[PDB]
């Protein structure tokens, strides 16, 4: 059982590490994309927003 | 002679029954230690070899 939980111990940070990368990538593709889909077009939202 | 007889009776058999027991200690302390450690055996085995598999 100790074992068990020493093995999900390693496992946790690379869970929790393999779950901040996807969320970054996903962000990056996002930042990445946001060039050819347009660079400054954000303030549309904004402005209906405010 | 009574009082002499029964004296020696009882000093043969006060001295041995300790000694013979002190036979116990030997086994039964070996026995206790080694199945002990057996048992932190046991324990160590699994710990490094489920987490260097794990890994």
């Amino acid at each position: 059982a100790q074992a068990e939980q020493e093995r999900i111990r390693m496992l946790s940070e690379a869970k929790s590490q393999i779950a901040d990368l996807v969320t970054l990538t996903a962000s990056r593709v996002l930042g990445a994309e946001l060039q050819a889909r347009g660079h400054d077009a954000l303030i549309a939202e904004s402005l209906a927003a405010l | 002679e009574q009082l002499a007889n029964a004296r020696r009776d009882y000093e043969a058999e006060i001295a041995r029954a300790r000694q013979e027991a002190a036979k116990i200690v030997a086994q039964a302390q070996e026995r206790a230690k080694q199945q002990e450690a057996e048992i932190i055996a046991q324990a160590r085995r699994e710990a490094e070899r489920l987490k260097e598999e794990a890994r």
